[PDB]
């Protein structure tokens, strides 16, 4: 789903079908929920599944994604931007630094599983490649 | 405290046994200890309540109460004519102990907030059935009363028979032998003619009803066919119950709410004649001493003796039915109870103001524990305790019950709660919105928006807040466990919110609003009522004006008003033994201080009462009248006799201004003021009063050490009410002198800043403690009674203000 | 009277048997009662 | 004039006797029942020997009445306490004085 949202983002001829497509169909876009960029459900369906993916992630790799946010911002290649990750490993988030990141470490750790997740640094910065970039063309989407 | 003299006095010790005793009648209350009388009694007091026996305590004791019967054996017999309490336990409930308006408990989870309780009223349990004897009964229902009579007193034997009642000379449930089963001719005809008249009795009730009934179709009476009964069916006797059969009769759902009534009626009017007889209510049933435990109104009446009346009407509606007569059921008559007001009665509870937060994503939880009307939501720090949470602009919140949304009003959002739903709570300041999810689901409005509140201006922080209604349960977690919050992690915990206590190191204060009238200054922006301070002129002393501001407007608030000055007269501590220009020996020598209050004309003297309080006045009551004033007479007297004494204490001494108005004046509407001065000697403890010069013949007696607030309870009649003058008498001194040591020996009237005018409202915000007393409450035994016990001290520091004794 | 007076002072509670008698005209509930409370033990100064 | 009134029973035999020192807990209140002593804040009995006139002469009187065990009020008059010039800061002139004493043990 976040592959789709991204070619809806990076394509301007995919947006100018959908909106043909709702509007000469007539179709209810809320209809489904229950003409707008809200309403359309190439959004809708990553705003709904977003934090099943954001759940893939721990807190500390927050400091990750944020870094890869600015990243694609400079608009970097994919591959590029998990590149850069790989090689900028120390930069990951501290629990002691920060109470916040203490309780959600506590989070991460009573949910079965997550610990054993993120053992392995490639799979980390794929994850957090893959989250920063639908982070990030969320952003550009909700900007005008 | 008054000290009472008994063998070997001393403070209540281990093995030592209270017993008290209650006359309503009196009324009166005794005591004895140990089995030897307690010389001292309470009489006179109110009886406008139910009374229950209490035992108040502090940490580190066990007691155990004896409520006679199965549930604690007396240690001595009770005086001649006394109920074991136990008996008092209504058919609904089981007996067992309770804490007493508690605003919160115990649970599994963590701590429940309790919302108030609905208690009866001694008014409960007088029966009120609709009087039928007005009504004739139609030509054509005289018909059918008599045939249905008889066909009652046979559904009844049949029943009997399934009872597997036999015919006996004597009844006895032991013997499964009844007299009471016969031919309605063989019945004795004045045991018939109550059938019969009660059958009679059931078509006036419908008529009390309203409800139509026309006999329609006679191929009907010939449709129905009485039940074949059988021998077994049959009584020792040998009469056979005859009740006719109608399996075609069906009754229609208004026509089942009618049979409700009808029972209900009837069960009201059967508990009228037998408290006429003499007969009253009793747990155990005691014939001999007519003693009963039906003998209480139907409401309260247990659910399998409602099921039994209702079938039995049932039965009968359905016969009528089956005879043909069409009976239209009445349209329903409007009737709101609106004993309370919403916002007084719902209690709120929110955090401390100082856990206002003003920036950021914040997220809290709200268990229902019941599906009652609660509300759940974000309040502002200056939310007010008398408002309902979001009829005004400080709170957003949602009342899921009915599903709306509350912020200046009601909208519908979301879907109502089930028992054990839990709201999640969310405000994001960053964006300025306010989401409610139930169970993990975000709640949706009709329009599709996920956010319940939007354009939230920041302002001064915001607050969780909950209000629970009446028998209402709920379960706030504001989250320094996160690990107990429940849906947090399927909704809030990735979008970023955090629980509103996350790094807290202790659990958050809160404060609810209790709903206890307290006494506090008139508000200088309060829209109907204003105040003015009036200097004193020559010939006018000083004066505290009151005003309604909206009078004759409309939106105007005309209720009753209770008013106080803001400092006591205090008495002394001691008490004696046994020109128009004021003496100065006199004047520097009396201990005998005076005030007055002019109502306005056009202000009816019949709505004003005039006097003075004690500190302890809590009475918030829209329908007062002297008659309300609570009074306990407590009389101290030797073993032998001889009452030693006997002491008046109330917290309100006022004259009415009804007694002063004239009898000619009673009924219109006079042109002049009405003044009424009070009189108090500190010294001798008397109190007087005049009414336009002449003296009233009401007077009171306090004892030493009291303190009297003046106040005026009125209810406003026009836009000036009334007028607090703080004057003086001819050598009697101003009550300035009496309020303020300085101006002891000062006898010009005056009226300094501190002294005001003070409103009695009826909530305000009070702190929960932190840490409660952890009290056990169990059965030791059928012989030993029940057990409380609370063994762990706990204390506060606790602040006095001494001028309000509180 | 002047400062306000503080102090330490015991929580206290009460509890009742959910028992309720009144008086009303033309009430059905008895009008004398009786009962009993017997103390087992007591600390007199389990505080100051 | 001091007015003893026993609130828990004593033993009833032993009695504070001339240069016996008597060891009580008790709390002070004035007559209109405000509080200003109380050896029980302080956690610590009141010793004091009988004679010595180092106590006022309401609590002479009354713990030589009271019995090794007895808790008793005491309503001490004016005369009897301080008196006219009072304690000044602490009681107040021509105060009469209520006792809650308990005397725990003679030594
Ligand atoms: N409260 C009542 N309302 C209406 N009918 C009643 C009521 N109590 C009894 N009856 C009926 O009155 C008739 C006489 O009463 P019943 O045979 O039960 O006598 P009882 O057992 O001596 O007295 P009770 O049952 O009233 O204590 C029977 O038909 C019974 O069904």
């Amino acid at each position: 789903v976040g592959e789709i949202f991204i070619y809806w983002s990076k394509s301007h001829n995919f947006k100018r079908e959908e909106q043909n497509f709702v509007v000469q169909n007539e179709i209810n876009n809320m209809s489904f929920l229950t003409y707008s960029v809200q309403t359309s459900l190439i959004v809708a369906t990553l705003k709904k599944m977003l934090p099943i993916g954001l759940n893939m992630c721990a807190p500390t790799d927050q400091d990750l994604i944020v870094l890869a946010k600015a990243r694609y911002a400079l608009k970097d290649t994919d591959e590029e931007v998990r590149e850069f990750l790989q090689n900028n490993l120390n930069l990951q988030g501290k629990v002691e630094g920060s109470p916040s990141l203490r309780w959600q470490m506590a989070l991460y750790r009573g949910v079965p599983g997550r610990e054993e997740d993120a053992d392995d640094p490639e799979k980390i910065v794929r994850r957090v490649q893959e989250v920063s970039a639908v982070l990030y063309h969320l952003d550009q989407t909700e900007h005008p | 405290a008054r000290p009472v003299t008994s063998p070997g006095q001393h403070l209540l010790a281990p093995e030592d046994v209270v017993s008290c005793c209650l006359d309503l009648s009196v009324p009166s209350i005794s005591f004895r200890i140990n089995g030897c009388p307690v010389q001292g009694v309470f009489e006179s007091f109110n009886l406008d309540g139910l009374f229950f026996p209490v035992v108040s305590f502090s940490a580190g004791i066990k007691v155990r109460f004896l409520l006679g019967g199965r549930h604690g054996e007396f240690k001595f017999l009770p005086p001649p004519g006394y109920a074991p309490c136990h008996e008092a336990v209504l058919p609904r409930e089981r007996l067992h102990l309770q804490p007493i308006k508690e605003y919160r408990r115990e649970g599994p989870r963590g701590p429940h907030l309790v919302g108030p309780s609905r208690c009866l009223s001694h008014l409960d349990f007088v029966p009120c059935p609709v009087d039928t004897i007005q009504i004739v009964l139609p030509p054509h229902l005289e018909r059918i009363r008599e045939k249905l009579a008889e066909n009652i007193h046979e559904l009844w034997a049949l029943t009997r028979i399934e009872q597997g009642w036999t015919y006996g000379p004597v009844r006895d449930d032991n013997k499964r032998l009844h007299p009471c089963l016969v031919n309605f001719h063989s019945l004795p005809e004045p045991e018939r003619n109550y059938n019969l008249q009660m059958s009679g009795e059931t078509l006036k009730t419908l008529l009390a009803l309203g409800c139509h009934v026309g006999m329609a179709d006679e191929k009907a009476e010939d449709n129905l066919k009485k039940t074949k009964l059988p021998k077994t069916y049959m009584m020792s006797n040998g009469y056979k119950p005859a009740p006719l059969d109608l399996s075609h009769v069906r009754l229609t759902p208004a026509q089942t709410t009618l049979v409700d009534r009808l029972a209900e009626n009837g069960h009201n009017v059967w508990a009228r004649d037998r408290v006429a007889q003499g007969w009253s209510y009793s747990a155990v049933q005691d014939i001999p001493a007519r003693r009963n435990p039906r003998l209480v109104p139907y409401r309260l009446l247990d659910e399998a003796t409602k099921r039994s009346n209702r079938d039995s009407l049932c039965q009968a509606v359905r016969t009528l039915l089956g005879y043909g007569y069409n009976i239209e059921p009445p349209d329903q008559e409007p009737s709101q109870v609106d004993s309370q007001s919403r916002g007084d009665r719902a209690r709120i509870f929110r955090a401390e103001k100082s856990y206002a937060v003003q920036s950021g994503r914040w997220y809290f939880e709200f268990e229902a524990v019941t599906t009652g009307e609660m509300r759940v939501g974000w309040a502002r720090p200056e939310l007010r305790p008398d408002v309902e949470l979001g009829a005004d602009d400080l709170a957003y919140v949602f009342n899921g019950h009915r599903g709306q949304r509350w912020h200046l009003g009601s909208e519908p959002f979301g879907r109502p709660w089930q028992s054990g739903d839990v709201v999640g709570c969310m405000i994001d300041l960053t964006e300025n919105t306010i989401i409610f999810t139930l169970n993990g689901e975000v709640l949706m409005s009709d329009s599709g928006s996920e956010t319940a509140f939007r354009d939230i201006e920041i302002g001064d922080g915001f607050l969780p807040v909950c209000s629970l209604g009446p028998g209402q349960v709920g379960h706030l977690n504001l989250g320094q466990d996160v690990s107990s919050l429940r849906f947090f992690a399927i909704c809030g915990l990735q979008e970023g919110f955090e629980p509103f206590a996350i790094n807290m190191q202790r659990p958050v204060t809160t404060w609810f609003s209790k709903s206890l009238p307290q006494f506090e200054p008139v508000p200088l922006e309060h829209p109907h009522y204003e105040v003015a301070r009036m200097d004193g002129t020559v010939d006018t002393p000083p004066c505290l004006r009151l005003t309604h501001r909206t009078w004759g407007s409309q939106n105007s608030l005309v209720e009753m008003l209770f008013l106080r000055l803001s400092l006591p007269v205090q008495f002394h501590q001691h008490f004696r033994c046994t020109d128009n220009r004021d003496d100065p020996e006199i004047i520097l020598n009396t201990t005998t201080y005076y005030y007055s209050v002019r109502v306005f004309a056009g202000q009816e003297p019949s709505c004003v009462w005039v006097g003075w309080v004690t500190p302890d006045y809590h009475q918030h009551d829209m329908s007062f009248d002297l008659s309300k004033v609570r009074a306990v007479t407590v009389t101290m007297g030797d073993e032998q006799g001889n009452v030693h004494s006997s002491l008046k204490c109330s917290n309100c001494y006022m004259v009415w201004g009804g007694d002063f108005v004239s009898p000619g004046q009673q009924g219109r509407i006079s042109h002049t003021d009405l003044v009424i001065g009070c009189l108090v000697d500190l010294a001798t403890g008397l109190m007087t009063f005049t009414a336009n010069g002449k003296e009233s013949n009401t007077f009171f007696q306090v004892e030493p050490n009291t303190k009297l607030f003046p106040a005026v309870f009125v209810l406003p009649t026009h836009q000036n009410v009334v007028q607090f003058e703080l004057g003086k008498q001819k050598n009697i001194m101003p009550l300035s002198a009496a309020m303020f040591l300085s101006e002891r020996k000062n006898p010009a009237p005056q009226c300094p800043p501190r002294l005001e005018v003070q409103m009695l409202m009826p909530v305000s915000w009070s702190r929960m403690p932190n840490h409660f007393l952890q009290v056990d409450t169990r059965r030791a035994g059928e012989r030993l009674g029940w057990a409380v016990q609370c063994q762990e001290p706990l204390m506060m520091m606790a602040l006095h203000i001494p001028e309000e004794n509180r | 009277e002047l400062l306000l007076q503080t102090n330490l002072i015991n929580y206290v509670t009460s509890i009742r048997p959910n028992i309720f008698v009144g008086r009303a005209e033309g009430s059905t509930q008895y009008g004398k009662w009786y009962f009993e409370v017997m103390v087992d033990e007591v600390a007199p100064f389990l505080t100051a | 004039g001091v007015q003893v009134e026993t609130i828990s029973p004593g033993d009833g035999r032993t009695f504070p006797k001339r240069g016996q020192t008597c060891v009580v807990h008790y709390t002070g209140m004035l007559e209109d029942g405000k509080k200003f002593d109380s050896s029980r804040d302080r956690n610590k009995p009141f010793k004091f020997t009988l004679g010595k006139q180092e106590v006022i002469r309401g609590w002479e009187e009354g713990v030589a009445q009271m019995s090794v065990g007895q808790r008793a009020k005491l309503i001490i008059s004016s005369d009897y306490a301080y008196g006219a010039t009072g304690h000044p800061g602490i009681i107040p002139p021509h105060a009469t004085l209520v006792f809650d004493v308990e005397l725990l043990k003679l030594e």
